[PDB]
């Protein structure tokens, strides 16, 4: 998911 | 416990030569960038960085963007010790947390940047997603206006990651370096926050993590583990002791007035 928050 | 010598041991040794390395705005203030009413016009702080206030209303983000455009900083002690680092063979990779763009700026070539929280360098229409070079909106931003697509007339954002953003595809090297690691250093950052908190728990649990930070907070402080070693006070003191217990006093001198 990495995504900011 | 090893101390800031044995570190400095390790890679005037060139034992240590995979640095994988981790920077925020500690790293930024001796620049004379601010971290934090706030005359921006902003209904709350992170308004700046969300899309739909700025959808509404992109002119706070523009006002920033003109202040952080080349010219307005230069970098300082730290980040020409992360230069040093790369011209010694000894860089892996920079992960930053900035968007002073700084990094780039003390001449550390962009394969060796991730620049997770994006960059100014180029911009990407947010209607049609047509990328740019971020020249070609600099007059526009410069000039206290708008910059548009010229196709569909979209408003053009810099790519900075706004909250909500996947963070941007090369942060997925993060799955490579990260194992590699042979020594990981923080910078400037607490790295309280995910996905960043993690990654410093992901390196090899031989490899030693130096922290340079003003307190010892963050999963340095909740999950220590045996080869940590904390240098609090102030960063640009930290690294400079560094520098000096590395024998780097003069590379560093040499750097900075090529550089400035
Ligand atoms: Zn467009």
């Amino acid at each position: 998911r990495h995504k900011k928050x | 416990k090893l101390s800031l010598q044995d570190v400095a041991e390790l890679i005037r040794a060139r034992a240590c030569q995979r640095v994988v390395v981790m920077v925020g705005a500690g790293i930024s203030t001796p620049s004379g960038i601010p971290d934090f009413l706030q005359q921006y016009d902003l209904p709350y702080p992170e308004a700046i960085f969300e899309l739909p206030f700025f959808f509404h209303n992109p002119k706070p983000f523009f006002t920033l963007a003109k202040e952080l455009y080349p010219g307005n900083y230069k970098p300082n002690v730290t980040h020409y010790f992360l230069r040093l680092l790369h011209d010694k063979g000894l860089l892996l990779r920079l992960y930053t947390q900035n968007i002073d763009g700084l990094e780039r700026v003390s001449g550390i070539p962009a394969s060796k940047l991730v620049e997770a929280h994006g960059t100014f360098a180029s911009a990407t229409c947010t209607v049609c997603q047509r990328p740019f070079p971020g020249e070609d909106i600099r007059a526009d931003v410069m000039a206290d206006r708008v910059p548009r697509c010229p196709v569909c007339t979209g408003v053009v954002k810099p790519d900075i990651v706004f909250f909500g953003e996947p963070l941007p595809q090369r942060f997925l090297l993060h799955v490579v370096d990260f194992p590699m690691a042979d020594l990981l250093l923080i910078l400037g950052t607490s790295l309280e926050v995910e996905p960043f908190a993690s990654l410093t728990e992901a390196v090899r649990s031989s490899v030693p993590r130096l922290l340079i930070n003003r307190d010892l907070v963050g999963p340095l402080a909740w999950h220590p583990r045996s080869r940590d070693v904390a240098q609090l006070g102030d960063v640009v003191h930290g690294v400079e002791s560094l520098v000096e217990l590395l024998g780097w006093t003069e590379e560093m001198r040499d750097l900075v007035q090529r550089e400035t």
